[PDB]
């Protein structure tokens, strides 16, 4: 029986109040300039190097992601803005690569893609950590492994930031063989020249597909050949598809063209012999009872003012309901039970300052959900712990150390969404990249460093200020902001989103107006592993 | 007119049923007075329901639940369980 | 294909027969005088208790499940008749207690609340060992457990058998703990005062709800307090909702009033992420063929005269459709398969007295249901074992052992229903209390004792006429009687349903016409858990 009325989370907001209209403008500000932005990296290359690629009979790298996914579906793109003003004087649109979830022949599959147009497809140093994390994403899941395979090898002038390490270029071969171990299907389409490193990639693929011409694939390549042994070889004729597909036998399939190797790639997927399993009780799903667009006018981008997160809450679960855990008791911290999409989730997010009582309460939140298998979304809107002789006292550090411990060890999926600050401990104790959540997002206004930029001018104002009233001569307060203002302009510059999202730390920027359609599809993507058991380490009481 | 019902906002329909039931109307003496002559007649207070009526709405909103517990069977793996009847027997 | 026509059991009895006549009318007197009497035990306390509790703004104990359960849902009320008389003058209607198994958001639950009519709540023995059955039954069946706790605390009078021992007032706190390491959910409801042990319970629960004013927990009551402190603190202050929801944070939920608590509870239960899934074949469900109410002329309230058990069977199966196994073999025992509510049984029925061919005949029967996984339900008449030296010299312990041993180690759900005697070791052979039987009931016109009265009359009057006769002191006919009447009344006092039922040794005693409903609701709230594989010790062949 589910015929129960129950009560709504919400208000309507004062659309008149000056404030409301402030925090509109602003926030709609920044999600102009985030569009724009991912519209210019949308572009690639460029004009010259896109004329070119198609002048070669290829697809766009973009539009081969529309043909492979299935008609009309939704395609969820991964660190847009990797390599976003990364290097000094090179421009790399999205990092070279192009990564995202989308469902092919009815089946949600991990896409890498790379961008040929952008420095010929060369491996920057944030490309290999794009794919990493796109790789990373798709074991943790159990999505299988698409890889549109069009590169041009190591950037050699940063070759000790690809090659060398563990997490370098030599991972992604590693990684590739341990999800081929665990029947996550690996699948590589060669839509163009691959070599030295890249020709392991169809080498190390389960099912391997190739163009006819465009393609090839040589360990090495044709200049390395005639350094080695003064040979003149082509590239086709040393690799190529025919070679492959039917002297040397690295060819599985044997396409065309880009959009035949891409209809062969769909059938690849549909002989899987897979089927999506939930291990989760289902819903209806409905739409939140406010629109969402108000969360502009409700956040805003000052983060010096405060928000009820329950506001955020009321307009993305499903019907705004929610129901409250422990609503009076550590009040500066939010939990309770919802559904989006018709999935259960438990949700935590920041209200204040964090305290002793709301940690024991996210505490004892985190072990109910891994109890009855119920995925967490942490919503980050941090500005750091309770101080104060007292708190020390009664063990703050101890009761926040129970939560990052609790938050450590939960096998449930786990999803973060950072719509404010986040700063010092506070974010590992809200899923910080740092603790695996499956995805992490951020809105435009976000800002996350070690600490608030204030704290770090004022904490340097203060042992300067020692410095030279202890050691006695004077030092006025020009000498505070010659100290203090380069300080704060630092940590504003490297806890900006854009700063945080060219490297890969954050899955993506988001509009807050999508918040609740990202949510609902990579919540949809993390259920297609099943849920494990949690086993906890020593609750220190 | 008695078949013609409608929910959700007011209606003319109840005044209407008023001014055919008056006796002056069945008879064919219509003036264009006739609604402020006879405005008190046409305008009527509603009266308390009988306990019978009373009856057939508390028997309703019972086998309204039947149907919700019906729906909710459909979708159950235990569609044939004895909890799922709406019995309310002890 | 289902489309075979089969045979049905059943034969239609005799109206007109002086027999029925006779037996319609003991059975129908037995079934009026159980219901008066629970009609009495419905009122709890009293009309000035009653009174005393409304008065207080709280709803009476029975109001409070009537709207805890789905709308019109069934309720499974157990062990009624608990404490019937059971202390020398003192009425504890129910034992203090009520528990049964209903229907909370399409979930089925246990439901344990205190009666706080019934001397202010207070524990007694029986109330103990009432709620320690309930838990019992929730565990083997994974049925999550709702407290609505109202208690005054143990009785003190008889505190000996209420606190020290392993089945006394400490295993209640210790069958929550293991409950929830199981992923069995724990819920109370604090809607009046909780002491001393009683505070416990809203603790060890996983989720927990409190009234406002109303609800009160504190390890030490304030009589204590002032004794051991001289302070004077009134309950509330002491605990109370607000102290435990916002200070104290022992309280998960704050709640208005019952209405609110139990609207919340019903909230608590939707959100624990479980759906029943069954592990046995399901056929659509069948009225018997013939009328429930003719087993009161078929079976009366005679235990001499005897009946063909097929009959009970042919009007509670469905359809009346049974298949007889071994028929012919071991004719006193009757087994074979057939559906209720459209689930599978097994039954095991007596039909007169046990011989070596009826135990090895059910010894083989059992193990067929245990590798099939399909439900047992035993239906004990007995009269004993067969007596004859050539039957022991055969090993008729022998054979009587081997089911008792098979019984025993059965890992399917087993329900029993005692519809006439149960005496001896026929007793343990059926399925007895002591072997665990998901649930047992018995018939108003049952009797249970070591062995018949008649029988230890007799016994008696070989042993003492032989006491007198060796002696060579005269014994006389007059002298067996004032040996033979105190023994068979002690027998009959002690046998009788209502004692077997004051205590907890049955479920409850239920009306024949509604046997096929009772089991119906017992069967399906055992599948609520996974049929274990079935381990056997040694066949001692
Ligand atoms: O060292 C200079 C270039 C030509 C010699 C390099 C040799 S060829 C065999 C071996 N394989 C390589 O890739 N490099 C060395
Ligand atoms: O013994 C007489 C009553 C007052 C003293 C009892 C003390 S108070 C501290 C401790 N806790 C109890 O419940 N009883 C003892």
């Amino acid at each position: 029986y589910h015929g129960d009325s129950v009560a709504s989370l919400g208000t309507q907001p004062d659309l008149g109040s000056a404030l409301y209209q402030e925090n509109y403008k602003q926030m709609k500000a920044l999600v102009n300039q985030l569009h724009e932005r991912v519209e210019h990296i949308k572009l690639g290359g460029g004009e010259k190097a896109r004329a070119l690629h198609i002048s070669r009979g290829k697809l766009l790298p973009r539009e081969r992601i529309d043909n492979l996914i299935d008609p009309g579906s939704p395609f969820l793109e991964l660190s847009q803005f990797a390599g976003y003003q990364l290097y000094d004087n090179e421009e790399v649109p999205g990092g070279g690569i192009i990564t995202g979830i989308g469902r092919v022949s009815g089946v949600e599959c991990m896409i890498i893609a790379n961008d040929a147009t952008v420095k010929g497809g060369a491996y920057y140093p944030v490309t290999v950590k794009k794919q990493l994390r796109a790789q990373e994403i798709a074991m943790q899941n159990r999505l299988p492994c698409i890889y549109l395979v069009d590169s041009g090898g190591a950037y050699l002038p940063r070759q000790a930031d690809v090659f060398p390490d563990r997490d370098h270029f030599g991972r992604t071969f590693y990684n590739q063989a341990i999800m081929s171990s665990k029947n996550i299907a690996q699948i590589a389409v060669v839509m163009g020249s691959c070599t030295a490193g890249g020709a392991y990639v169809p080498a190390m693929a389960d099912e391997n597909i190739i163009v006819r011409k465009q393609g090839t694939i040589f360990l090495a390549g044709p200049p390395l050949v005639k350094a080695a042994t003064g040979e003149e070889v082509s590239a086709e004729d040393l690799g190529g598809a025919d070679l492959h597909c039917r002297k040397s036998g690295v060819s599985d399939h044997w396409a065309l063209d880009d959009h035949h190797a891409l209809h062969l790639t769909r059938k690849v997927v549909r002989n899987l012999n897979y089927q999506k399993k939930l291990d989760v009780t289902i819903e209806p799903s409905e739409e939140p009872l406010f629109p969402a667009d108000e969360l502009y006018g409700i956040v805003g981008a000052n983060l010096k003012r405060s928000f009820d997160v329950r506001e955020v809450i009321a307009r993305i679960v499903d019907g705004s309901r929610f129901t409250e855990f422990k609503a009076f008791y550590g009040d500066t911290l939010v939990t309770g039970f919802a559904r989006i999409f018709g999935y259960p989730v438990g949700i935590v997010g920041n209200n204040g300052v964090l305290f002793s009582e709301s940690a024991k309460k996210g505490t004892h939140f985190v072990q109910l959900c891994c109890q009855r298998n119920i995925p967490l979304l942490f919503l980050q809107n941090i500005t750091g712990f309770m101080v104060g002789r007292e708190y020390e006292a009664e063990g703050i550090a101890k009761d926040g150390a129970k939560m990052v411990a609790a938050v450590a060890c939960a096998q449930v999926p786990k999803i973060t969404l950072i719509i404010g600050g986040s700063y010092g401990a506070g974010n590992y104790g809200m899923c910080g990249r740092a603790y695996s959540p499956r995805f992490l997002y951020i809105w435009p206004n976000a800002r996350i460093s070690v600490m608030g930029g204030e704290q770090a001018a004022n904490v340097l104002a203060t042992i300067t200020k020692d410095q030279r009233a202890r050691e006695g001569k004077q030092f006025s307060s020009a000498d505070e902001a010659a100290l203090k203002e380069p300080i704060i302009k630092k940590f504003e510059e490297e806890g900006n989103p854009y700063y945080s999202s060219a490297r890969v730390w954050d899955d993506g920027i988001i509009d807050p107006a999508d918040t609740r359609l990202v949510l609902g599809l990579s919540f949809s993507a993390a259920l297609n592993a099943p849920i494990e058991k949690t086993d906890f380490g020593i609750f220190r009481m | 007119l008695r078949q013609y019902n409608i929910v959700g906002l007011h209606t003319n329909i109840d005044f209407l049923l008023n001014l055919s039931g008056h006796p002056e109307f069945e008879a064919g003496n219509v003036h264009t007075d006739f609604i402020p002559q006879h405005h008190k007649q046409l305008l009527l207070s509603r009266k308390a329901a009988a306990k019978e009526s009373l009856c057939q709405a508390a028997l309703g909103l019972i086998l309204k639940e039947k149907a919700m517990t019906d729906t909710f069977t459909l979708q159950a793996h235990d569609q044939f369980s004895p909890f799922s009847s709406s019995s309310g027997r002890r």
